């Protein structure tokens, strides 16, 4: 039973490769649950009532009833979502918080899984760092571009993994490159100890799927680009590096985006 | 002006001609006060059926809470073990106040800290606070253990207690050995009862979770008992006391009868007796584990059931009559001790009193509140004695209490009249008692403000308060009673029936006008 | 007795890590009266150290629980949780006239009692919905303030438009106070806060007002919250004096008085660190003078009356000549009793802002001398102000701890104390006479002549008690 | 009229309209009362100083008295042993009013038989009633003594006790080893506590007189200990507590804690506990005897230290915490047992109680009476607290007492302002307290009636009864109290105080016009 926490800069496809990969797993006759923790992005949109919407409408968490946040989707993918304010007010930090505390005291990782996968927003917080703390999530992937933001941002989440790992059992499972930019990452990768798990290609397919709120292994199985997916899928499964990441300079990083 | 042999304190000193006239010009001077007809047609509004449907028809507002905050509880739950310091992390104004509010209530002192988190360690989180906190706590204060609750500023933020605490310990601020269970106690979920619960289930968790394996139930031969929510030091005595005259081996876990009772000999005692760690580690080997207060003892008995894997017997709380003999003699069950014959006759003691005071104590109708178990037990037992407990509330009481509360009036005559408010609060029971008057309440001391009220609308319409429940802050030592057991029945009967008696005496008391009833024997 | 109180001082620091200790060290100090800065002896206002058992309260506290709280005629809401609002409900003795639910609300608690939900949501929607439930069930208020705890802030809750829109809908005024647990470091920046929300909410609502007719003897207390009816007995004098007095700030103060304030002549100040803001902003602005006062003894207050009056005529000065010749006979009677049951006797003190050098004058009318004294939330103007009032190698504490205030009273060993309630049963538990000099011990009023009496028979029957003489047990 | 689901008892019945008219007419019609001026004109006198002196300067009336006569005393006493029958030689009326009378106190079933003696007996004696008596009692109810006082009729027409149980015994009426104590308690000597004092001398005398020649003092490692007419359960209770606390080996002699309150279980005990014959015959062998009631116990300290050669210790009633001090160490010097740490520590929570308290307490005047030890020991308690007692009654106090109360508040402040004052009533009370007013009065049953008289003459004017002594006929369960100890002493502080804050509660619940002090925080 690996619990999975999926970081990255949204502006990338973090939510949409981590539905992909969650149904390429699926496919492979994997038990997975998807619990989204993003604010910023639609996280089982794609697989397919929130935990927040639902507690408030029956008074509060302890009313309500797993049954009634978790739907099974593609796969039988199982999916959950934290829920959190509308724009601008109030604190999806916090809604993160009750979401996961809800699913722990409700029993709903001890039902036979393989995997957990945490779709997780821009940590500016403790609350979006709740996917990180003991008993929940082990393994950290982080998708990332040849981006500078992007990079940064791979870094900034790897400081924050760091601090968690001094405090407990949670590591950095690796690299996951959204399209010589494939050297690029690898190179990040390397300077942060761990890897590029894997180098997903660009291809029109994948949004082809997405406005039609599917993955390519649902939208067209046959697709080249579903072989991406599946490859990237059997990486995961198989991956047994775990590392506490060596975070690099503004510096070191304008160091490397210079030399290439 | 004062007389130097006869001075006279606030009260009656204003009464006073010279400063009844200088307040008079204030308010006509300066305070543009609405006239007293204006005033007085408000109040008689605020009195009626329509302002009472208005008044439960709120959503956003609260109006003078029957409940208090997470962290109070956790305190109170930390104080209970030995040689222990309650730490609260998060900001410094919280702690002050539960000190205050133990202190005014206790009448002793309470010790409590918090790791100052200010408006930088708002941004930042609370990491820092944490390490120096602990540290300065430990070499300061020298307890044996810390136990660590939450205020909401850092629950929000999401503080990572357990991480916070390790690091802690890593960076060498405080051995890694140094005991040191915590349990987020957020303001916003539940109540000070909540709080309890996550500080007991935290201690209980940290203690036993990794030591699971060489666990044998029954071995130890005692029974567990897990208190709850108590502030009532009789309490805490009165289980004591019956579980060693029946020579039942018991552990009581959470146990601050003597840090909330030192003696005034000379010396300060910061710590007073408690749960040892000891006691607690030993906990999973008890043959069973009996929570005396269920309904605020949730995760509690989870943890018990689900990790110590013990068969928590379903008891409600030991108040009155039917509630001790089944906690009595599940307790004989359990430990294979019998009922003593002290126990048997303190019984029907109680059941003496009970018909010596009948004639008094049938169709009384009472108004009351307090946490969930309290007021439960407390219905119960007005319903052994022929009372009527015509308005319930309990405001942080939940929809299953409700239920359970609404089958035990259904299965007596006498809680027909009766009704149970959950989520309501004390300007709600305003209403109440002014539109369906019953006899008397029986609360805390936030009730004397609504006999204020009912007295200004009329003699008649008046609504005595009997203080029983926390917190009391207006009577001294009642902190010392006992609620509990055939003991707290009979302690709890005696108050109820002389109030009544009190009352009568003073509606009787006119000369030549209803003193023809002022009997010398009742 | 002079450098027995420095080794002292850091025998007792000696238990602290090295962080804490150095910070301390620089909290704690001797007196030298001839220090007219206060910064080279002692620092305060900074933050408290972590785990040391602090008695500061928050800016909440300072916010609702002293300055907003008072006002008889405004619902104020504590915004967030159920806790602050309860633990604050009615515990400091802030009196008033008037009839409570209906047209005064001091004694009562209004909260939004807040849950996840509104943490996770926001709560601006349910702030509109219940200052709406407020004006239907309390229509008689006067006003209404919203006093946030730490979670409004935190959450970024824009309560300022919240008020803005409602109270220009009810035709009522709605005041917003940041006024969150966190910020700061005491219940100080609480006052602050508070003060500024006066003036940019309430103070100049009667600005282009000439309604009201002044008189050249008006004035104003400022910072009287009438604890045990301490202004009401301090109002009788100004007033028997000659002047008017159009304002009590907070203390029994109502909305109207507040507004009516701009119009006095003078601001009489009596607690200077929570309102010293707001006189000071209404001298730029009205160009309304003012000045502190102390009314605490016989002597301080003969001094105060007598420094007032000379701001005004020859007629006041008069009744002020009147006033101190018609209670000289009553405060006398009381020093001729009290004072020999008294004198000698040594207290330390502990309490606020403005108490610690206040009552010290009062002390010393009964022969009692004042050995240690503190505060927990002052800033330096107000130990500067403390270093004439206290006596030459006296102890100076700042945001005294509980280690370190038990071990300076172990040492020094005062014949009474006087701080709050969260230590007051730590020293009769030592043997030593306990008044507070926050609630008063539930007696009052301290302030005035009358006052005087009170404070006396006060301190005399604690510190003579028949209980003290039995902590021992005969067979030990 | 009466509405069915609304009824209505005496009062407020008679408060309608159509009694109160009828009343009306009966008063104006056929009373001939005098006018309602006059009649508040004589009261208004009754209050005055002048009025006083008048009242004060009686010799031959009682108005009002706060004693009852011997017999009561000498049937309690016997009450307090294993299975004795109190048989009260004389007029049977005696008896039926014994018996009501402490049964109203205690609630509880006291039992007691006269023999009945009429006129025919007053003129030729009561030896055939003694024969008979005797007989029909230890055969009808079984007892294993019975224990013999006499009524005043018997006594006038000296029916010599002695001879007639004697002549019992020959004419084969009774066995001759069978226990038939006896004691001459005359109604018009002394009062009540002098019947106990002389019927407990008569027990000890009719178990130790004959038998002093095998006894060797301090034998059997005791302490005898003798209670004195005593009628709250708790004194009983407490004393036993601390002496098995110390681990003093002890014998109570009189103990009637069981008869007094059995269970209501299913059956009637008539007996039920109580001292034993062999505790009484064995009693000469004890280290020492401690009169816990020295100042009625006067002829039993006489047999005692006469008869039993014990060295019976100079010891104050232990109420109060100098008493129970001093009780504590002279228990503790003649057994050779500690003080314990539970007693020392208790002593602690006393103390800090009275820290805690002292600010309500402190010159608080009260008007008090009740028996000589009694009122002797709560004179010493106020003291102790810093109140005033200033009306200190005692109609059966003699001068010697006087003498040594008079000691007692010479040696304080706070008994500057008190008077002593023996053989007077609660008439000549209710003046003192109109004319002196005091605060409080801490009395029995019968100052309910000086309160509604107070309370007439106005609202500032009322003094409040407090409820301590005996008989307390209009409160329940009172006599469950305990008045001894440090715990006696931890009941009566908190009803003091208490009392002070209930009162005060009153004054300033006025809305508007004295509630400003009506604070939550006391
Ligand atoms: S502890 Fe006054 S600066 Fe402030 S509530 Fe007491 S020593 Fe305050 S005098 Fe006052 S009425 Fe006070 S006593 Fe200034 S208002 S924050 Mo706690
Ligand atoms: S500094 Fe949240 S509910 Fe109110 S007591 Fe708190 S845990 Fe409880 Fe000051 S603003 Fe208030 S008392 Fe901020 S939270 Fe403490
Ligand atoms: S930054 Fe996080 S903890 Fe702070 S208000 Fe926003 S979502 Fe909540
Ligand atoms: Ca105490
Ligand atoms: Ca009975």
């Amino acid at each position: 039973m690996r619990q999975c926490a999926i970081y990255g800069k949204g502006g990338i496809g973090k939510s949409t490769t981590t539905q992909n990969l969650v149904a390429a797993l699926a496919e492979m006759g994997k038990k997975v649950m998807i619990v989204g923790c993003d604010p910023k992005a639609d996280s089982t949109r794609l697989i397919l009532n929130t935990i927040m919407e639902m507690a408030a409408e029956a008074g509060t968490v302890e009313d309500l009833e797993l049954e009634d946040v978790l739907k099974a989707g593609y796969g039988g993918v199982k999916c959950v979502e934290s829920g959190g304010p509308e724009p601008g007010v109030g604190c999806a930090g916090r809604g993160v918080i009750t979401a996961i505390n809800f699913l722990e005291e409700e029993g709903a990782y001890e039902d036979d899984l393989d995997f957990v996968f945490y779709d997780v927003g821009d940590v500016v917080c403790g609350g979006f760092a709740m996917p990180i703390r003991e008993n929940k999530a082990q393994e950290i992937y982080i998708v990332c571009s040849g981006e500078m933001m992007a990079m940064y941002a791979a870094n900034n989440i790897s400081k924050g993994i760091v601090k968690y790992a001094n405090s407990g059992s949670v590591r950095l499972g690796g690299l996951i490159c959204n399209s010589r930019e494939d050297e690029l990452i690898i190179a990040l990768a390397n300077k942060l100890g761990t890897q590029m798990i894997h180098f997903v290609p660009r291809d029109n397919v994948v949004q082809r799927a997405e406005i039609r709120r599917m993955t390519v292994i649902e939208y067209d199985p046959k697709a080249k680009q579903a072989d991406e997916y599946r490859a990237l899928a059997r990486k995961v499964v198989d991956n047994k590096l775990l590392v506490i990441p060596n975070p690099i300079t503004m510096d070191e990083l304008e160091e490397l985006l210079m030399e290439f | 002006s004062q007389q130097v042999d006869k001075i006279k304190a606030s009260y009656p000193l204003f009464l006073d001609q010279d400063y009844k006239d200088m307040l008079a010009k204030k308010r006509d001077g300066f305070e543009e006060k609405y006239p007293q007809d204006k005033i007085d047609e408000v109040f008689q509004w605020t009195t009626t059926k329509e302002y009472q449907e208005l008044n439960f028809q709120r959503e956003a507002l609260t109006v003078n809470p029957a409940k208090a905050c997470q962290p109070l509880g956790a305190v109170l739950c930390a104080l209970g073990f030995e040689k222990t310091m309650p730490y609260v992390h998060g900001s410094q104004g919280c702690v002050a106040y539960f000190r205050s509010y133990f202190n005014r209530h206790f009448r002793e002192p309470v010790s409590c800290v918090s790791d100052s988190m200010t408006e930088d360690a708002a941004v930042f989180g609370g990491q820092q606070n944490m390490k120096d906190g602990l540290q300065n706590c430990k070499a300061t204060y020298k307890p044996d253990m810390i136990a660590v609750s939450t205020t909401c500023m850092a629950e929000v933020i999401g503080d990572d207690l357990n991480a916070f605490i390790n690091n802690s310990k890593k960076e060498g601020f405080i051995p890694d050995e140094f005991p040191v269970p915590f349990a987020h106690t957020p303001s916003f979920v539940g109540s000070h009862v909540t709080g309890w619960d996550n500080m007991f289930e935290g201690i209980a968790r940290y203690f036993t979770l990794k030591s699971m394996d060489d666990k044998v139930v029954g071995s130890n031969k005692k029974i567990n008992i897990v208190p709850g929510f108590e502030t009532y030091l009789g309490n805490f005595r009165v289980i004591k006391r019956m579980l060693s005259e029946m020579g039942v081996g018991y552990s009581l876990l959470s146990d601050p009868e003597e840090v909330l009772d030192t003696p005034a000999d000379g010396q300060f005692r910061m710590y007073a007796g408690g749960t040892t760690q000891e006691e607690m580690k030993d906990a999973p080997n008890a043959l069973n584990t009996v929570l005396l207060q269920p309904w605020h003892l949730e995760k509690t008995k989870k943890f018990v059931e689900g990790t110590w894997k013990h068969e928590v017997p379903k008891l409600n709380i030991p108040m009155g009559l039917d509630w001790t003999d089944e906690f009595l003699m599940k307790v004989s069950e359990i430990s294979g001790q019998p009922i003593p014959a002290s126990l048997t006759k303190e019984r029907g003691r109680l059941v003496d009193m009970m018909t010596d005071s009948h004639t008094w104590l049938h169709g009384k109708r009472f108004a009351l509140w307090g946490d969930p178990d309290f007021v439960m037990g407390l219905v119960k037992f007005l319903l052994e004695l022929g009372c009527e407990p015509v308005h319930i509330l309990c405001h942080n009481g939940n929809k299953r209490w409700k239920k359970a509360v609404d089958a035990i009036l259904a299965a007596s005559p006498y809680g027909k009249n009766a009704t149970v408010y959950i989520g309501k609060d004390l300007w709600h029971l305003r209403s109440l008692v002014f539109t369906d008057k019953p006899d008397f309440m029986i609360g805390n001391s936030y009730g004397k403000f609504i006999q204020r009220d009912t007295l200004h609308k009329g003699k008649e319409f008046e609504v005595p308060l009997i203080r029983i429940g926390f917190p009391i802050f207006d009577r001294h030592h009642l902190h010392r009673s006992t609620t509990l057991g055939y003991e707290g029945a009979m302690q709890i009967l005696t108050t109820l029936v002389n109030s009544i008696l009190e009352r009568l005496d003073e509606e009787t008391r006119g000369m030549q006008a209803t003193d023809y009833n002022h009997d010398l024997v009742r | 007795s002079r450098e027995e109180v420095e080794s002292l001082i850091q025998e007792v620091l000696e238990v602290y890590p090295e962080k804490a200790r150095k910070d301390r060290n620089k909290h704690l100090a001797v007196n030298d009266p001839a220090v007219t800065q206060s910064k080279k002896c002692i620092i305060s206002n900074k933050k408290s150290q972590p785990g040391l058992m602090t008695i500061r309260g928050c800016a909440y506290a300072g916010s609702k629980g002293v300055v907003w709280g008072p006002i008889k005629d405004m619902i104020h809401i504590s915004h967030g949780p159920v806790g602050c609002g309860q633990y604050s409900r009615a515990g400091r003795r802030n009196y008033y006239i008037g009839t409570t639910g209906v047209n005064a609300f001091v004694t009562m608690n209004f909260t939004s009692d807040f849950q996840e939900k509104d943490i996770v949501f926001g709560g601006d929607k349910k702030l509109a919905k219940l200052i709406d439930e407020v004006e239907t069930l309390f229509p008689l208020n006067k006003g209404i303030s919203v006093q946030s705890e730490c979670p409004i802030g935190l959450i970024g809750d824009d309560i300022e438009s919240v008020s803005k829109v409602k109270g220009a809908e009810l035709s009522k005024t709605i005041v917003p106070v940041r006024c969150e647990g966190f910020r700061g470091v005491s219940q100080s920046l609480g006052h602050h806060i508070a003060n500024d929300a006066v003036r940019d909410w309430v103070l100049g609502k009667r600005d282009e007002d000439t309604t009201f007719a002044s008189t050249p003897y008006d004035v104003a207390i400022i910072g009287d919250y009438n604890i045990g009816g301490d202004a009401w007995s301090s109002r009788i004098l100004l007033e028997e004096m000659g002047l008017r007095c159009v304002a009590q700030w907070s203390g029994d103060g109502s909305i109207s008085e507040i507004e009516l304030t701009p119009k006095v002549k003078l601001n009489l100040v009596h607690c200077y660190r929570s309102m010293n803001y707001i006189s000071r902003h209404m001298e730029e602005k009205y160009g309304i003078p003012w000045m502190e006062y102390n009314f605490f003894g016989p002597t301080k207050t003969i001094e105060s009356l007598r420094a007032i009056a000379a701001k005004f005529d020859e007629s006041i000065q008069k009744k002020c000549e009147e006033v101190i010749a018609k209670y000289k006979p009553e405060w006398e009677a009381v020093v001729a009793k009290y004072r020999p049951r008294l004198e000698g006797k040594r207290v330390m003190l502990y309490i606020g802002g403005l108490r610690p050098r206040h009552v010290i004058g009062a002390y010393e009318d009964l022969g009692m001398e004042v050995v240690g004294t503190g505060y927990e939330f002052a800033h330096n103007d107000d130990y500067d102000r403390t270093m004439k009032e206290m006596g030459d190698s006296t102890l100076l504490y700042d945001d005294v701890t509980g280690y370190e205030f038990e071990e300076f009273v172990k040492r020094i060993k005062p014949d009474l104390i006087g701080s709050g309630i969260k230590e007051k049963f730590i020293f009769q538990k030592m043997g030593i006479p306990f008044r507070e000099m926050h609630s008063w011990d539930y007696s009052g009023p301290y302030h005035g002549f009358d006052g005087f009496a009170i404070f006396a028979r006060d301190m005399d029957m604690t510190l003579n008690n028949p209980c003290w003489k039995k902590l021992q047990a005969p067979w030990e």
